[PDB]
């Protein structure tokens, strides 16, 4: 599956939301 | 000296790290010096 | 040699008695005083150097003081094996050399 | 700490000769401790001689025994030779080797080598 990073602007914040596509995180807030 | 053979002057402390073959980003400056450096295998950001 | 100390002094066991050394300002006044101990037919062992510092292997019962031209070696807690001759010694600027006293044959009764 | 070796040993000479005194050291080496010497005649007191000067970095000699007594130093094998000459009657005595701290400002002879008698 793909690993795509969701982020606001780095200047705004450094928090990240990692979306795993084509993968249920049963596997791997 | 005779302290009312003899060595161990001063106090010594240093740091040792190890290297790894990992990609880095290198932000050169207008003077060609490295200021920003972000890893690639560190975290999602 | 030039210094002054009695040839022998006597005392009881386990009591308190010092041993004095009368010098001058040329040898005691501006120089440090050292006290050595020697036993019959053996080698002189340093008791105290500068009169307030004790070498390695010297009991804490030994002390000393420098009052002007006089130097006292305070000897506390005398034992049976304390009977030895104590040498007062100082540097000399007049002769610019190493000088010693006559020696103090202490006797513990 | 430090083990001092014999200075000369059993040395006996008839009148009209000269003898050395090679003070050996162990645990330390030679150019890190200053040498000194003491005449000690049987039934007599101490008579300082030789010596290394903490000031001037020079190797002293007794003002009463200048010219007569000299010294050399071999730092690798740590042999400090003390040469006597012009033998006289009252020359026979124990010749103690002693040492002071390398840096400076020391009057004490804490380690020594039990001295050496000579013969006149």
């Amino acid at each position: 599956g793909g690993v795509s990073v969701i982020t606001p602007g780095t200047n705004t914040s450094n928090q990240v939301a990692v979306l795993y596509q084509d993968v249920n995180c049963t596997e791997v807030n | 000296y005779l302290t009312p053979s003899g060595w161990t002057a001063g106090a010594a402390a240093y740091y040792v790290g190890y290297l790894q073959p990992r990609t880095f980003l290198l932000k050169y400056n207008e003077n060609g010096t490295i200021t920003d450096a972000v890893d690639c295998a560190l975290d999602p950001l | 040699s030039v210094l002054t100390q009695a040839p022998s002094v006597s005392g009881a066991p386990g009591q308190k008695v010092t041993i004095s050394c009368s010098g001058s300002s040329s040898n005691i006044g501006n120089n440090y005083v050292s006290w050595y101990q020697q036993l019959p037919g053996t080698a002189p062992k340093l008791l105290i150097y500068d009169n307030n510092k004790r070498p390695s292997g010297i009991p804490d019962r030994f002390s000393g003081s420098k009052s002007g031209t006089s130097a006292t070696l305070g000897i506390t807690g005398l034992q049976t094996g304390d009977e030895a001759d104590y040498y007062c010694g100082t540097w000399d600027s007049s002769l610019s050399a190493v000088v010693f006293g006559g020696g103090t044959k202490l006797t513990v009764l | 700490e430090v083990q001092l070796l014999e200075q000369s040993g059993a040395e006996v000479k008839k009148p009209g000769a000269s003898v050395r005194v090679s003070c050996k050291v162990s645990g330390y080496t030679l150019p890190e401790v200053a040498m000194h010497w003491v005449r000690q005649a049987p039934g007599k007191g101490l008579e300082w001689m030789g010596g290394f000067d903490p000031e001037d970095g020079e190797t002293m000699y007794a003002q009463k025994f200048q010219g007569r007594v000299t010294m050399t130093e071999d730092t690798s094998t740590d042999t400090a030779y003390m040469e006597l000459s012009s033998l006289r009657s009252e020359d026979t005595a124990v010749y103690y080797c002693a040492t002071t701290t390398p840096f400076s400002s020391s009057y004490w002879f804490d380690p020594w080598g039990q001295g050496t008698l000579v013969t006149v």
